[PDB]
RNA sequence: ACCGCCCAAGAGUUCAUAUCGACGGCGGUGUUUGGCACCUCGAUGUCGGCUCAUCACAUCCUGGGGCUGAAGUAGGUCCCAAGGGUAUGGCUGUUCGCCAUUUAAAGUGGUACGCGAGCUGGGUUUAGAACGUCGUGAGACAGUUCGGUCCCUAUCUGCCGU
RNA sequence: AAUGAUGGCCAGGCUGUCUCCACCCGAGACUCAGUGAAAUUGAACUCGCUGUGAAGAUGCAGUGUACCCGCGGCAAGACGG
């Protein structure tokens, strides 16, 4: 129930290859003020679908 | 859904009568015997009852001179030819699996005469 | 559906009351055997002066089993308790004179038709 | 019909055919008279 | 006679005159449509390629719309080849009628199962099972041993081990025959196709002949 | 050791190989009882049950086929043929075994006398206590009966899916 | 006689103990966030099959086969710990 023999170096790497973080890089840009917003995603204003819901 | 739908509304019986989870039944279901035809009665309660249209149930319940051999019918399977009514019964609830292991003396149940 | 050792009950007038299944006939590793299935049994009570005694053996020719029976429309009728007529080694037939209660017209078929001549049901 | 590493003959009508490279035994005399090379 | 494929619409048990129960499958076809050449011509080897169905006009895509409007045609939900057995043969594009199965007596059914995923060994393959008590120890369901020892000391290939099975294709021939509409494109058979409900699985006339 | 076979007394009513065989003869395989001590004693867990298997064929039924002191039937024997199939209970730890009753029929063998990093422990090699016997004892018996602790979060090979 | 968490057997009742398993509800097992271990370890680019050998081969001769790398499972082997 244990490794036989000490693994090599290089594979680490390669185990640690697909792991790779994936960066997103879809920005949506807004209509009302144009802040960065994500799409789909009421604005840190608080926007989505352009109009001004809740009010913080 | 839409498919069966014309497919086996015209596959259901025609004109079954009354009962109630507890309401007298007897299927006449045409059986084999010999080489000629005939009607041969199978009288009992509903102790189980399936409101599915065609492969719906309503049950009966005899009493076989001390055993049964019980039958889970098909009300809209042509092999039950029609059912004729002698009493219906009186219940409460949906299943009467009560009706079975109540016997002799007891094993009655009023007629819900109204 | 009758199996190893079966409880058994008896539909005829021989007197023994007790039956228990132990062997079916007909091919090998048949399991789930009833209705009009033969099968090998073993005698384990009788009526006082019966045509047997304890531990005549025997086999089967059913008429009961707590499965009760399937008809033309997937239809079935139902047994309540399992309750049984054995048959001779030799001869066949239930080894009594004189049988009541329900068999199975599925045991029809002119080989137990000894039966079929007289009964009060099926 | 006889199969063994010996075979001869035995009666006045056989004939030990080598029918191909392992001997044999015929018979045209009796049915019990029939070997090959064993 | 080549098949004739549907979705899997469902089933029903068929009623009848005489006492007569059916249970049959319940599927969807669509008058078929053979798209393409397929034959020594211009392949060598014969088959016909054939979408049925439809698909929302703004989806066709150029191509594929040129696929179709290569073809002139409407879309259909897929383009399958039958190979053509020297009676059978066909060129691009042509919209199809059900008769092909004018007396059959049976056809196939082969496509996705019902979905399972992993399912367990002990349905996969019927296997059985080990006592409840008396001691088990954390045992109720496993395999159990699978392979020898310090000879051959490897595991043979094609060992029926449990795992994902089903929801996939399942070609189920020879198969009696109960009734169609081809008036409704239904297809009714003593006998339920695999798959999931509302599958496509490859009814075709019998190949055991 | 087993099977195989070589000789021909003889038998077999006839007929040494229908089916048997004196005494003697020459093989094959490596499974029973054996020999030898080259490796493992800074650890290669014992009997048997349960789930899952797999091939060889010196062929059990089926298939073929020949012959037969094989009328039909049912046998006896020899050649071909390895696709498929191959019982349920009682008795004792049992394997073995015996027995009850079925079936086409309950083939023989290798695989660490398969399989515990998949299960159990009833048997067999621990501490308690007993009887018979054996010695002055301490205790022994390879004689018998009651009770009694089993670990692994899967690196690599491999295999199933994705 | 009475007594016994005592030894052995045979009746009644009982029921998923079994032929033969089906469904359902809960707590983990799986994905995302944060924190964050152990036994072990000559060195390794770490396939099968016949044969030979301190006499039972991944690593020898001859020989067949096989694009690079993960993720969920299984436990025959690595004389595994």
């Amino acid at each position: 129930a244990v490794q036989q023999n000490k693994p090599t170096r290089s594979k680490r790497g390669m185990r640690r290859s697909h792991d790779a973080l994936t960066a997103v890089t879809s920005l949506s840009v807004d209509k009302t003020s144009g802040e960065k917003h994500l799409r789909h995603h009421i604005t840190a204003d608080g926007y989505y679908r352009g109009r001004k819901v809740i009010a913080k | 859904s839409n498919i069966i739908k014309q497919l086996e509304q015209e596959q259901m019986k025609q004109d079954v009568p009354s009962f109630r989870p507890g309401d007298t039944v007897e299927v006449k279901v045409w059986v084999v015997e010999g080489s000629k035809k005939r009607l041969q009665a199978f009288e009992g309660v509903v102790i189980a009852i399936r409101n599915r249209g065609l492969h719906s149930a309503f049950t009966v319940r005899k009493i076989s001179n001390g055993e049964g051999v019980e039958r889970v019918f098909q009300t809209h399977s042509p092999v039950v030819d029609s059912i004729s009514v002698k009493r219906r019964g009186a219940v409460r609830k949906a299943k009467l699996y009560y009706l079975r292991e109540r016997t002799g003396k007891a094993a009655r149940i009023k007629e819900r005469l109204n | 559906m009758i199996q190893e050792q079966t409880m058994l009950n008896v539909a005829d007038n021989s007197g023994a009351r007790r039956v228990m299944c132990i062997k079916v006939l007909g091919g090998s590793h048949r399991r789930y055997a009833g209705v009009g299935d033969i099968i090998k049994i073993t005698i384990k009570e009788a009526i006082p002066r019966g045509k047997v005694k304890k531990g005549d053996v025997l086999k089967a020719v059913v008429v009961r089993t707590k499965k009760g029976v399937r008809r033309p429309d997937g239809s079935v009728i139902r047994f309540d308790g399992n309750a049984c007529v054995l048959l001779n080694n030799n001869s066949e037939q239930p080894i009594g004179t004189r049988i009541f209660g329900p068999v199975t017209r599925e045991l029809r078929s002119e080989k137990f038709m000894k039966i079929i001549s007289l009964a009060p049901e099926v | 019909m006889k199969v063994r590493a010996s075979v001869k003959k035995l009666c006045r009508n056989c004939k030990i055919v080598k029918r191909d490279g392992v001997i044999r035994v015929i018979c045209s005399a009796e049915p019990k008279h029939k070997q090959r090379q064993g | 006679m080549i098949g004739l494929v549907g979705k899997k619409v469902g089933m029903t048990r068929i009623f009848t005159e005489d006492g007569v129960s059916i249970p049959v499958t319940v599927i969807e076809v669509e008058a078929n449509r053979v798209t393409q050449v397929k034959d020594l011509a211009n392949d060598g080897y014969r088959a016909i390629q054939v979408t049925t169905g439809a698909k929302k006009a703004n989806r066709v895509t150029k191509p594929e719309a040129g696929h179709f409007a290569k073809a002139g045609v409407e879309a259909g939900r897929g383009l399958w080849e039958f190979r053509l057995a020297e009676g059978e043969e066909f060129t691009v594009g042509q919209s199809i009628s059900v008769e092909l199965f004018a007396d059959v007596k049976k056809v196939d059914v082969t496509g996705t199962s019902k979905g399972k995923g992993f399912a367990g060994t002990v349905k996969r393959w019927n296997f059985r099972t080990q006592d409840a008590t008396h001691g088990n120890s954390l045992s109720h369901r496993v395999p159990g041993s699978i392979g020898q020892n310090q000879t051959p000391g490897k595991v043979f290939k094609g060992k029926k081990m449990a795992g994902q099975m089903g929801n996939e294709r399942v070609t189920v021939q020879s198969l009696d025959v109960v009734r169609v509409d081809a008036e409704r494109n239904l297809l009714l058979v003593k006998g339920a196709v695999p798959g999931a409900t509302g599958s496509d699985l490859i009814v075709k006339p019998a190949v055991k002949a």
